[PDB]
């Protein structure tokens, strides 16, 4: 009973810069996850594990 | 080529797409790698607002993977300014 099932943490994308390519790639990943049906209409599938 | 056709059958391909002129760029690729390549081309197709996936999407995907392979993660603007930062003669030597 230790896993923090959080919803908000208070840290946004603007606080971390210098890797805007990584920010764009992570934005694409989370946008694919949230907007799944629109891109699965085109057959797009998200990666399951991001390291 | 057959695996590229099989794994990209359920996608909206353009008319200029032909994988026969990129077989030399995919030496050693497995079926999972070709599937990942097709998904990569689809993702950078929808990222640029494109409706279809031409050959240039696959070329850009392969080129960006090759650029990332030596550890270069740069967007267009920073690449342009860093190209402009270098002088002319010391670029002229690399040109020759």
């Amino acid at each position: 009973k230790f896993i923090s099932a959080e919803e908000k943490t208070g840290v946004t994308f603007d606080d971390f810069a210098g890797q805007e390519y990584i920010k764009r790639e992570l934005q694409e990943i989370v946008r694919i996850l949230k907007n799944d049906e629109e891109f699965q209409n085109k057959g797009i599938y998200c990666p399951k594990g991001v390291l | 080529v057959q695996i590229f056709g099989v794994h990209s059958a359920g996608k909206n391909l353009a008319e200029d797409i032909d994988f026969g002129k990129l077989v030399f760029r995919t030496v050693g690729f497995s079926g999972a790698d070709i599937r990942n390549l097709v998904n990569e081309a689809a993702i950078m197709s929808v990222r640029k607002g494109r409706s279809y996936i031409y050959q240039q999407d696959i070329v850009d995907v392969l080129d960006k993977q090759l650029l990332e392979g030596m550890g270069v993660l740069l967007t267009e603007e920073e690449q342009q300014k860093c190209e402009q930062s270098v002088s002319y003669e010391k670029k002229r030597l690399l040109a020759v």
